[PDB]
């Protein structure tokens, strides 16, 4: 029985077929919510979570971790939609030849909302950064806890915070805010050493305009509430407001160029 | 009937060549490919491609039922057998006709008759071919006559070829027309080919092959019924498109060509096999990390691989054919020297260094009225200067030092310079001769020395064997690799069986 | 000789051009642990880094 | 392991094992206690630990050959890897096959179909990857450069939190 | 008195072609390059290469003193000017002879005469070349490839059709010229010998003519160079025209003694970096993928390869595809294949136009005539094509009797 | 100023004068 080349797949019962299967799954990780979502993101002129890492790091230095991870929640039918990576891309990479650990949250997957495996992946990269004594870069773009998963999300946020605390004053921690960081997402940047934001497009807010409106009558746009300008001039959480993603990455490489890898290494 | 849609079944170069001929015919073309060939150029080049299964040729391309299934599924109405597998398999040709497909080739009757060595001798006698008297030939020259024949019995000798540069009775370099032959010899060979073909009732393209003794005694050697891999030097000198001519014949049309075309100039062909000529012409699998074709005036390439190809150990080593043509054999050699100077192939060993060498050798240049080459000259008289392939492997201590290559202009001269990464013109780094990636034994395991297929198993379970006794034969790249017991003892575990694909280091058996 | 030399991969200079090339290329080509950061870190009395960082710094040569 | 740790050699584990050898001579020889020592040594060791799983890694073999549990630092598998409590033959011979009384060709094909399912859905790396027990599934050729990058990252590993003591204790 | 080392004075395809011819002759091949061409293949194919400096033809390649400087530095005993640039500069030819190098080409006087329309027409009339008084409404362009000799032997290697033109730029060319009557062929051939013998040209060149629907041959011009279209005649008649030029410049008399009989038919297709869908506007850009057709009937000459960055400073042409067959229709079929196999990525090319015209019934003649003419692309072809969508350091060093620039990359972690 | 150096190439003596500031 022969087949057209469009249908045929090498026999999974062979080493070559298993390797081909790995290639298929890897490819499938590049567009875990389908190519349409990536097209919809580029149409707005924004990089994806993968492209942001590949742009920030040195070329080819990125080694991805937990690429094939899938969530395990069965609440409210989530078992029907289990995108690869659970919506965060994680690994380690050199910047200017010096190793750093990195994570980058993907807004296309459940709005970037933090869930179980998503949190476990961030935790793993944090632990690796602390044990190795290398800077940690967080690229943040998610709206809150994934309310479908519930309390799990809050426990993982607690774990992430605790790791950021342990890391505080040990390794340089740099947060890039690249979209609407809402809810618990905001507190990890606040614990990290430097906050870089992208002027018109990043936001940080704990309570959203809808709830502000409901409780106070004050009606406010996200940009007024928690835009980069607001957090620079009024609140003062933000250390840099970049004209764009590339400028932000440049600023982060500058900061790293001044910072040592750890509290005991000799500086550059 | 007429060809409207062809299916080919061959890998690499000849699949590409027949796809190209079919497109020149405007015929739709169907490829079939084994699991290793999913990336090969012919799979992309054909108008569509159908998967064959299995790793080996014996699984993928030798199985009649898979090719006939693919012809049915693709709706192809004709079959082209290529060089390797089924071009003289009369039983396949019969099953094809039994399918109602057009068989682009000779009748199964004539395939079986000329394949039978004794029947072929009888036919030759009946044809009054030049038969070697008796005699053995000590330094024979291997000549040949490309034939075209329609189903109506018109036969044309499209030209001669010289194929005398051989190893293991397998050709490396060939040239057309056969040089330094008397007109009497040429006329003899032409007449003989036409007679043998009509007497055999042959139609389709085919080649009659002869040996020339040092005394000029022509002898008919064999008929090969299938466009031989060397047809290009005939196409280039004669100007014929021999594959289209196979199409025109298979359509049942009479030959256009009324009389044997006069050759223009001369042409050489060089087989770019993936074989290390600095070792014992041994085929080796590997990646084609770079492939840049010779290009420009008088140069044709028919190539089965491209940059990023992978040649596994399951199929013949022939990567490409380089064909070079000129107004005279002298000019053709000059152009060949350029083309082979321009050729670069990287990531696996090729015979390109041997081609470069031989096109410079007086034994093959000749005195202008003869040359010394004969069918054993490569094995017995060519001084093999070629060093073994090593690629980039660092082998001496100085090779381990990183190097930066820069272009430097000095008085305008474009010098190109390699600068060591520590030259005094790494605070505690030591350099020393790195050890080869080789296992430098007493162990009980018999292990496979390379990837291949297990064409024969010699031992039986529980047998006692002695050091040097045969355990298995591995086919790798259609070369036999007998694997033998390293110590005396009893076969006490045995994993292999005939036809199994086998990877390197696989434990074949345990001798205890 | 296992030294790594310069190598003119392509072309030949005359001796004068080689002299220019080589002249141009040639013309182009203690512990003090006092206040080491590891002393400045604050350790738990039982912190394993007292072995694997602090001693592994002070003792290391 | 303990020697390498005392001389700061990173540990690279290349795994291809069905685990412990079942048998009476092994049990009487102390396989439990020796394996306990192996379990202890691999967690005592503070050096960088990296693992490459080649084909099968079952049970205690998966555990002791530098799982992420027992605190190996980076875990890679080739796509041939098979991570499970037991191989397909053992799982079938244990749970499935013992319900029939006969070695009938019924049980023969039911068993073969169970093997077929288990060698795809269970004894494959994809579960471990989904759960992040291994960190990546990699094409084999990657391995050399990936080890270089991994050990370069882990070169300055400081292990902890660990509580200083006179010494650990080891099944002895 | 004999060539031993040729400096080829151009870039691109003609540089590659002459370097190759010199390697076949066993001559030493010297190239020269402008800075935008320092990567280009001919610099790496030649046995020796010299920088010219500067960014433009007027800086790099047209400066006589620079080309003669590089000839002196290389010890190249002969100059080959290729085509274009200085190939028709009789003053440069004279300068080279003053320099005592072999000038591989026609005499300065021959260039200076045949380049001037007045004495060109005088020589044509004297020679009794066909020369209609009149206008040609759909003229077809046909030219004879001359191989002349210093001894005054002449062979006409072949009649060539170059009638697919835009703004007099040729794009598809054929040999032998099709659908001519044998009387027209004879008239052209004899006219070419007469006119070139009278002009005294001794080197390879082409005599162009126009043919009207009246069938009247009219002389146009003599190019005085081995013109870019030569490969079609090389594939048709087997003469290696560059090696013939080397022989002539050696002054060895022609060994070819009669007009070589065409083997068959050949077409040349120029691969310009021009956007046929966009009025053939040139556009610069990177050649991020280049994959020539290959195998039966194909010859490829290319000045570029994958990763070449093309700029507006020079000729827009990248490569030439030549396709040969026994018959016109076979050659067209093979062309229709080869142009489908040809992939170029990252810049606009005329390949889509070749795919069209080799498929167009205006160009696929009925077997007795075809409808194409030197205005056909502009005025009659349906243009259906979808339009296409740090510095190096330098040091000045004296050494003995010489002063030399030495140049290094803009940064250098030497040692 | 120039800096002058004496280089031996295959034993052939050559003087070289190069910029006093490379
Ligand atoms: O496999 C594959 C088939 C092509 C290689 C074998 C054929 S046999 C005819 C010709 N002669 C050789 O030496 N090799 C090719």
């Amino acid at each position: 029985v022969t087949e057209p080349s469009a249908e045929h797949q090498v026999d999974i019962h062979t080493t070559a077929g298993k390797l081909a299967d790995l290639k298929r799954r890897t490819e499938e990780t590049l567009h875990p919510v389908g190519e349409a979502a990536v097209d919809k993101v580029h149409a707005k002129g924004k990089l994806t979570a993968r492209e942001r890492i590949l742009a920030l790091l040195d070329e080819g230095s990125f080694v991805e971790l937990d690429a094939l991870a899938k969530h395990r929640s069965t609440n409210f039918g989530l078992e029907k939609n289990r995108p690869l990576g659970d919506g965060v891309i994680t690994g380690y990479g050199t910047i200017d030849g010096r190793d750093v650990c990195i994570f980058s949250q993907d807004a296309t997957v459940f709005g970037g909302s933090l869930g179980e495996v998503y949190g476990e992946k961030i935790v793993k990269v944090q632990e690796l950064a602390i044990k190795t004594g290398r800077p940690l870069i967080g690229i943040n773009d998610g709206a809150g806890a994934r309310i479908q998963e519930g309390v799990v999300s809050l426990g993982l946020y607690s774990r992430i915070f605790h790791n950021n605390i342990k890391a505080s004053g040990v390794i340089p921690q740099i947060s890039l805010i690249m979209g609407a960081a809402a809810g618990g997402h905001v507190y990890s940047p606040a614990l990290t050493d430097f906050v870089v934001m992208v002027d018109q497009t990043s936001q940080m807010f704990i309570t959203g305009p809808d709830v502000i409106k409901t409780v106070t009558g004050e009606d406010v746009t996200m940009e007024e509430l928690g835009g980069a300008h607001t957090h620079m001039a009024k609140s003062g959480t933000a250390h840099y407001v970049a004209s764009g993603e590339q400028d932000a990455f440049d600023y982060v490489r500058d900061l790293l160029s001044y910072l040592p890898p750890n509290n005991y290494a000799d500086p550059p | 009937s007429k060809i409207s849609k062809v299916l080919v079944a061959n890998r690499g170069e000849i699949a590409v060549r027949v796809i190209r001929a079919a497109k020149d015919a405007g015929l739709a073309s169907v490829a079939v490919y084994a699991e290793p060939d999913a990336d090969a150029p012919h799979v992309r080049l054909a108008d569509e491609a159908f998967a064959l299964g299995g790793q080996t040729s014996a699984e993928s391309y030798l199985v009649f039922e898979k090719i006939l299934d693919a012809a049915e599924k693709s709706g192809a109405n004709a079959i082209h057998p290529g060089y390797g597998f089924l071009s003289e398999n009369a039983d396949f040709a019969q099953a094809v006709i039994d399918a109602g497909l057009i068989w682009i080739g000779p009748s199964p009757q004539s395939i079986r008759d000329l394949g039978d060595k004794v029947t072929a001798r009888h036919i030759a006698a009946r044809a009054k071919a030049p038969l070697v008297p008796g005699r053995y030939l000590d330094k024979p020259r291997h000549v040949e006559a490309q034939v075209i024949a329609d189903q109506h019995g018109n036969v044309v000798v499209a030209g001669t070829r010289d194929c005398s540069l051989q190893r293991r009775f397998q050709k490396l370099v060939e040239e057309a027309p056969a040089p330094f032959l008397t007109d009497a010899q040429r006329k003899e060979i032409h007449e003989s080919a036409k007679r043998i073909c009509k007497e055999a009732g042959y139609y389709g393209a085919g080649t009659v092959e002869y040996l020339v003794g040092q005394d000029g005694l022509i002898s008919f050697l064999e008929v090969n019924t299938r466009l031989q891999v060397e047809h290009p030097v005939t196409e280039e000198t004669s100007g014929i498109d021999l594959v289209r001519q196979q199409f025109k014949i298979a359509n049942g049309e009479p030959l256009d060509i009324t009389e044997d075309p006069t050759p223009r100039g001369h042409s050489f062909e060089f087989r770019i096999n993936g074989e290390d000529a600095g070792r014992g012409f041994l085929p080796a699998p590997g990646p084609v990390t770079k492939f840049v074709a010779p290009t420009g005036p008088g140069v044709r390439m028919d190539s089965g691989v491209e940059t990023g190809s992978v040649i596994g150990g399951q199929f013949d080593s022939m990567l490409a054919k380089l064909i070079v043509t000129g107004a005279t054999r002298e000019e053709a050699l000059e152009r060949s020297r350029r083309a082979l100077a321009e050729f670069t192939v990287e990531g696996l060993a090729t015979v390109i260094p041997f081609h470069r060498a031989v096109v410079s050798d007086p034994a093959f240049i000749g005195d202008g009225e003869k040359f010394d080459v004969h069918t054993r000259w490569i094995e017995t008289e060519w001084n093999n200067t070629v060093e073994p392939f090593t690629g980039g492997d660092p082998i001496e201590e100085e090779d381990t030092v990183p190097r930066q290559t820069v272009v430097v202009e000095v008085g305008g001269r474009r010098l190109e310079v390699s600068l060591p990464g520590d030259l005094a013109i790494a605070p505690g780094v030591v350099r020393k001769k790195p050890k080869p990636r080789k296992r430098g034994a007493s162990g009980d395991a018999v292990t496979a020395p390379m990837q291949g297929t297990v064409v024969k198993v010699a031992v039986e379970e529980g047998q006692e064997v002695s050091a040097g006794d045969l355990v298995v034969v591995l086919e790798a790249m259609k070369m036999e690799n007998p694997v033998t017991a390293h110590k005396d003892g009893t076969i006490t575990g045995l994993a292999v069986e005939a036809g199994a694909a086998i990877t390197q280091g696989t434990v074949i058996a345990e001798i205890k | 000789d296992h030294e790594a030399h310069i190598k003119v991969l392509r072309g030949e200079p005359t001796p004068e051009e080689m002299a220019a090339l080589m002249a141009v290329l040639a013309s182009a080509g203690e512990r003090n642990m006092w206040g080491h950061p590891v002393d400045k870190l604050r350790y738990s009395v039982f912190s394993w880094q007292r072995v694997t960082l602090l001693e592994r710094t002070h003792m290391r040569r | 392991i303990r020697f390498c740790d005392s001389y700061n050699l990173p540990l690279v584990f290349v795994v291809d094992t069905p685990g412990a050898m079942p048998g009476v001579a092994e049990e009487k020889g102390g396989i439990i206690k020796r394996g306990g020592r192996f379990f202890n040594a691999i967690v005592e060791a503070d050096v960088p630990k990296v693992t490459v799983i080649i084909r099968k890694a079952y049970g205690g073999g998966y555990a002791v050959m530098g799982s992420k549990q027992l605190s190996a630092d980076l875990n890679f598998a080739w796509p041939t890897a098979r991570i499970a409590v037991i191989g397909a033959e053992g799982a079938a011979q244990l749970l499935v096959k013992r319900f029939p009384d006969p070695n009938a060709p019924e049980v023969q094909k039911i068993r073969d179909d169970f093997i077929e399912g288990y060698n795809l859905n269970m004894a494959t790396p994809w579960i471990a990857a989904e759960r992040g027990y291994i960190d990546a599934v990699i094409q084999p050729h990657e391995t050399r450069l990936l080890l270089r990058k991994s050990l370069r990252l882990l070169r300055d590993k400081q292990n902890g939190p660990k509580v200083q003591r006179k010494h650990g204790l080891l099944p002895l």
